[PDB]
Order: C-alpha cells, then structure tokens, then sequence
C-alpha cells in the first residue's frame, strides 16, 4: 500500500479490512530489523558462484522447482558485482559459513518466537480415529 | 604473517589518498647479532612493555612531516624459512625436504607514493622508531633510492617452484599407500608435460636437487622491462624467420589440488600465491650480507604486480633532468639558465619550493638531530656550569647554616668536601674535554629539555599538542614532581658512578627565615628494581652532590654543608642559541589532531 484458496475441491472466501496505520510503523520496523539481521558476508560468495551452480544443476534436474518462482532472481543475478575469489585474513581458524548459518538460525528462532503463539494443548485420542468431525463430542487430555 | 594479513584490511578498505601505498617488505634478521639484546624479550615474554614500531618521513627545507604510522610485527625463530616456504604440517611433522641453518624474518610497512606524476629521487630518509634502549639502538637509515630500485625477479622464481614440486611428488611416490589411481594419474600428468622429455629423457631426475639460494639472489634484476621484452620479441621473430627460411630452402592441476587438500588437510597463506608467479626485489648492502627480499601480490594492481599489463616504472623524471644538466655542462641546477629553471619548475611542481629559497637551512643534511642535540646539550651544560661557578663565587655566609642530620663522630670529614669546592668546580670544568660524549647523548636530560621547549612555538599554524601514546609522560604539565639526581664522588677526580637517575622527594620546613631541607620517600608498588643510593643516610662517609631542576629551568643546589644556590638559565639558552636552530626540531617533533 505504501483471496481464493482451493483445497481438495473446496473454495474458501475471505474479507480483508485495513483502514488504520497504527500497526504500519511496527510492521516496517520489524521488516527493516529482519532485513538488517539477514544480511551477512556469505551472500557475496553465493552470488560469486552462479556459473558453478548452474553447471552443477545442468545435469541434476532440480531446476524447475526453483525457476518456476524465481522469475526475478535470475535477472538480478547478472546485475551484481560477481567478484573474484577473495583472500581471507587467516586460513587457520576462520569460517564465515559457520557465523552466517548461526546468524540465520538465531534470526529464524527469533521470528518463530515472535510469530508463534504459546499454547500447550496436546490431546491424545483413544480407540477411535484422531480426526475430529463437526457434530461430535470429545474429552480433554493434558500432555 | 598472520598479524600483517589481519591488518591488511585497513589498507584494502582505503579508496582515496593514494599517496600511502602499503606493501609487503621482508627485512632479514641477520643484523640482530650486533644488537646485543635478548631475542626472547622481542616476541612474547613478560607482556606489558607494548613494543611498537613507527615509520616517519624526513623532508628537506619544505616543512611539515608525516603523522607517523601505527604498525607492529613479531619475529619467528628456529628456521623461519622452513615454516614459511614448506606448508605447515605440525600434526604430521616428519623429516620432509632438506635445508641448511636458516634465519628469522620480519615484515615492515613502508608507504609509497603512486600518482600520474610518479617522479623518483634520493632526498628522503625514512626514520624508524624502536621501543628499546636509546644507548646503541643499532638502527638503519636509507634514502629513497634503495626503496624503489625499479626491478623485479619474475624468471628466477619459476625454477624455485619446480624443485619443490619435484620434491613433493617424490615424497608422495616414495610411500606405497593409497591406491594405484593416484600413481597412474601422476604418471599421466608427468607424461603430458612432454613427449621426448620423459619417454626418452627422465621422469623426475633428482640428480642434485638441493634447496639453496645460489642463482636466485644473484641475477634477474632487470629482465622483464619493456625494452627487454621488445628485444626478446625481436629476437624470437628473427629466430622464427630464420627457421622458416631454413625450412623453405635447405640446399590442469585440479586433480593435484584435490589430492593435496585430501592429504594435507590444512592450508597456509604461503600456498595460494604459489600457483601464480611471484616478484622478488632484493636490495643488499655492504653493512651486512643479507638481501632485502620484497614480495608483492600478483592478483592486485600494486607495485611490481603484473596482472593487466605494464606495471609502474617510475619514468619520465630523469631524462629531462639529465638533458637540463648536460645542456650547459653544469651539474648544479642552481647555476643554470632561466629557461632551464622554468622548465624544471613546470615539469616538477615539487621542485618550485627550492628555487624560491624558502626556509633557509645550511646545505642538505637530513641527519642533523644527532649533532644538533649534542650541541644543545653542550651549551646547556656550559651555561649550567657557568651559573653554578658564578653563584659559588658570589656565595654569601660561610660553612653550615641549617641543622643537617650529621653524626657527631662523622662531622670531622663533612667540611672537607665543602672546603674543596674550587677543586670540584675545576674538575667539572676540565672533565668536559676528557669524559666520553656517548654517555650523556641519549639521557633523560635532553628529552626533558626538548619537552620543555614544546610549550613555545606550538607550530606555525597551531596545535593542541595532544599525543596519542608513547610520549613524554613524566613531562606533561610540570617537572617539579619528578626530579633527576646524578651522584658524583668528591676530590680531584669526578667520574660517572650511577647508571639511571632516581627521583628523590624534597620539602621545605620553616615557611620563611632560614629554610630547611629534608628529603622524603614515596612507597611504590609497581617496581622492585630501585637502588638504595637515594635511601642512603647523609653520614656513612659523607654523601653525593645533587642539583635538581624544575620546569622553569631553575637549579637549586643540594650540596651538603649549608650551601644552597638558586640560579635560572632559561634566558641564557635563548641568548646563545637563536630561534633559527629549532627548524628540524619543530619539523620532526610535532603532532596535531
């Protein structure tokens, strides 16, 4: 600013409603925080490996599952620096891959905690099937 | 090699100010034998000293100076060549390769000037500061001619890698392990290097492959210059046309890298640059038989690198000067024609500041600090002795005046020293031409005198005089807190006895009338190497002579016997030495933020 869902032949309708900007500031703050926490030093190395990646994937078969949705990723791949192989300050106890994967894990955990509602409700069915049906009565089981 | 590589990111991030180009320079440690110090305390031993090395420039009759450079390095003993050439294999260290008794090495940062107007000459001396004893520091001083010799060794490095690769191949093949695939692919790679070179010649040919530096540091200085390349290509074209006329008329390491990574399972910074040709820029001297090997990166467009074309040659700055000098058959450009002077000014913008005769200085002596400080110390000592002798001649009263803690049975010899004051002053005067001048040329007195003058003439353009670190800490606001006492014997002969002065506390009791002096002491909990000379009682075969000085160049006599003279020599130094003698001092010892 600044629908139809199909599942097993069933269509679900929704009605959106957005007329206030009280949460727009929070949304932009959290998205900019996620963007700032997501950038790392491995992106340059990943972008500097597109020819090798496409060569490896030419005889792999797992290409359509990414190119059916990566309509702009391929276009933006050639619009980057593509630097040559850099030189690390030390080659004994340096590993940016570990740092970037740790940062990604931390950010994923943070976003899962922020977007995850705490609800300790794990029921356990007995005898009958676990699937519930509209119009039946069940019990409460605490785990 | 690790600290310098880590610190290289600061130079890498630099984009503007191309007048400071950092490069890797290796300084051999062959000259450390004459240092006379302990090598153990030079790398890692008793941390706290914080040894640092600074690099500064020295101009000539132009003014200003470089604001130093915060750099540091560490040495490496026990055959540093073996661990810097052969890849690090500490977990599986064995009897690999063969070499003689090697030595250590060091890396020093030296900025270089790169610009369209390169220019080259020998008129600047690089000063290196070492945080060691000022007595015989064993430093070096070279001009800019040795820094940029305009040469590189690109052909001699090819054979060095061949011996190492042959040795490693032989070592791999000598052990019967792994599988036959490695052997067969190594054989295929060897055969791929030549048809008749291996099938009809030899595969490896160890013969007499001994790791030594015989033809590597002797020839190959000027071999890849553009003129040499043109001559070589002309010769190759001539040979090709000769071969054509004779004919007409008669009458690839990918597998090796993978296997090395699988076997060694360890990387060192001295392996990535082995795949590309290196550059060697040695600069030896007769002072010590050790070449100054210089290594330059090949993957960057730095000085000496050859990755895109012709590197920096430092040309177009000598032919014009030679033509101007030979036009009138006069070497000195000062006595040349007006047209020659105008041409020199136009071609060399930096040379226009010498023709106008600005900031006059006698001749061109960059190394003037030594004898300048010697002359200043001699003048200060002569002024001090003149003041003390005049005050002694005009000294009122007689014998002792105040109490003085003197034993009853020891006072019979105290007056003997006082009665021999003319003999003492005569000996002091006469010793100026007999005592060695190498014992008081780098003491704390000259440093304190130099720091005292920092208050006056705080740069022609201003400055707060705020150093960062490693500066005159005892002399910051006043010299009345820390004193410098020199102990000398009595009689007809005076010679140096102590080694390092120790401050002695002093206070006045009486607040008027006959002033009294009674020294005190301050308990210190930071050092234990303190002499007991200062704590010695006034008795016990008399005592020494003390002459303290404050921050106002005021000397108070502490001679036992009830004699005390106060004279100021702050105005005598200015009268004898004018303000034109502090030119180099202000040029060098100045800093601003």
């Amino acid at each position: 600013r600044t629908d139809v869902i199909c599942y097993n032949g069933r269509r679900y309708e929704l009605e959106t409603n957005l007329q206030h900007r009280d949460g727009s500031d929070a949304a932009i703050r959290t998205l900019v925080l996620n963007l700032m926490f997501s950038i790392n030093e491995g992106c340059l190395l990943l972008l500097a490996l597109i020819p090798t990646l496409l060569v490896q994937g030419a005889h792999d078969g797992y290409v359509n599952l990414l190119i059916q949705t990566a309509n702009c990723v391929r276009e933006t791949g050639q619009l980057i620096n593509i630097p040559p192989m850099p030189r690390i300050q030390d080659g004994h106890r340096r590993f940016p891959i570990y740092e970037t994967i740790s940062s990604w894990i931390s950010t994923s955990s943070r976003l899962g905690d922020t977007l995850g509602t705490r609800a300790i409700l794990r029921v356990c069915v007995f005898d009958g099937p676990s699937t519930v049906h509209p119009g039946d009565r069940t019990a409460v089981i605490q785990v | 090699m690790e600290a310098h590589l880590a610190n290289e990111t600061k130079h890498a991030l630099w984009h503007n100010d191309h007048t400071k180009g950092l490069l890797h320079v290796v300084i051999p440690n062959a000259g450390l034998i004459a240092a006379g110090i302990d090598p153990a305390l030079l790398i890692l031993k008793k941390p706290g000293q914080r040894f640092k090395v600074e690099v500064q420039t020295r101009y000539h009759a132009t003014g200003q100076c470089e604001p130093w450079c915060q750099v540091f390095a560490a040495y490496i003993p026990d055959n540093a060549l073996t661990n810097l050439l052969i890849p690090k294999t500490e977990p599986f260290v064995s009897h690999v390769f063969s070499a003689t008794h090697n030595s250590g090495g060091l890396i020093l940062s030296l900025p270089v000037y790169l610009s369209p107007g390169l220019f080259f000459d020998a008129f600047n001396v690089v000063a290196i500061r070492i945080n060691t004893g000022n007595r015989k520091h064993r430093d070096i001083c070279i001009m800019y001619a040795e820094l940029i010799p305009n040469g590189t060794r690109y052909f001699a490095d090819g054979q060095r890698v061949l011996l190492l690769c042959k040795q490693l191949i032989a070592y791999i093949r000598c052990t019967p392990r792994l599988a036959s695939s490695i052997k067969i692919y190594a054989e295929h790679m060897v055969a791929a290097m030549g048809e008749s070179h291996t099938s009809n010649g030899d595969n490896i040919g160890p013969v007499s492959s001994i790791i030594d530096l015989d033809r590597q540091l002797t020839s190959g200085g000027i071999d890849d210059s553009p003129a040499e390349t043109r001559i070589q290509e002309n010769n190759r074209d001539v040979l090709e046309l000769i071969k054509r006329a004779v004919n007409i008329v008669n009458s690839l390491m990918e597998w090796f890298d993978i296997c090395y990574a699988q076997l060694v399972s360890g990387d060192t910074p001295a392996d990535f640059w082995k795949r590309r040709p290196l550059s060697i820029v040695p600069r030896h001297y007769a002072e010590s038989p050790s070449p100054l090997i210089v290594v330059s990166y090949n993957g960057s467009s730095a000085w000496g690198g050859r990755i895109t074309g012709s590197p920096i040659l430092y040309h177009s700055a000598q032919a014009i000067i030679d033509a101007a000098c030979i036009n009138a058959r006069v070497d000195n450009p000062q006595s040349l024609h007006v047209t020659a002077r105008q041409e020199l000014v136009a071609r060399l913008p930096f040379l226009a500041n010498v023709l106008n005769n600005q900031t006059p200085l006698p001749a061109f002596k960059p190394g003037a600090e030594m004898f300048l400080n010697q002359v200043f110390k001699q003048a200060c000592v002569t002024s001090l002795t003149q003041g003390l002798i005049t005050e002694l001649q005009t000294n009122p009263t007689l014998q002792q005046l105040m109490e003085y803690d003197i034993a009853d049975s020891s006072q019979t010899v105290i007056d003997e020293i006082v009665a021999r004051t003319p003999d003492l002053i005569q000996t002091i005067v006469s010793v100026l031409t007999e005592m060695s001048m190498d014992a008081f040329y780098n003491s704390s007195l000259m440093y304190a005198v130099l720091a005292y003058l920092s208050s006056v003439y705080t740069r022609p353009q201003g400055g707060g005089y705020i150093p960062y670190l490693h500066a005159s800490f005892p002399c910051w606001l006043g010299n009345r807190s820390i004193y410098l006492f020199d102990y000398y014997n009595s009689g007809g002969e005076i010679l140096k006895l102590s080694k390092v002065p120790v401050p002695v506390a002093l206070e006045k009791v009486g607040i008027g009338n006959s002033t009294q002096l009674r020294g005190k002491f301050i308990r210190s909990a930071d050092i234990v190497d303190i002499g007991i000379c200062s704590k010695y009682l006034p008795g016990q075969c008399y005592a020494y002579i003390c002459l303290g000085f404050n921050q106002q160049l005021q000397s108070i006599l502490v001679l036992p016997g009830g004699f005390a003279a106060c004279f100021c020599i702050t105005d005598t130094l200015q009268a004898a030495l004018p303000a034109s003698l502090i030119g180099p001092i202000l040029d060098r010892f100045c800093f601003s933020i």
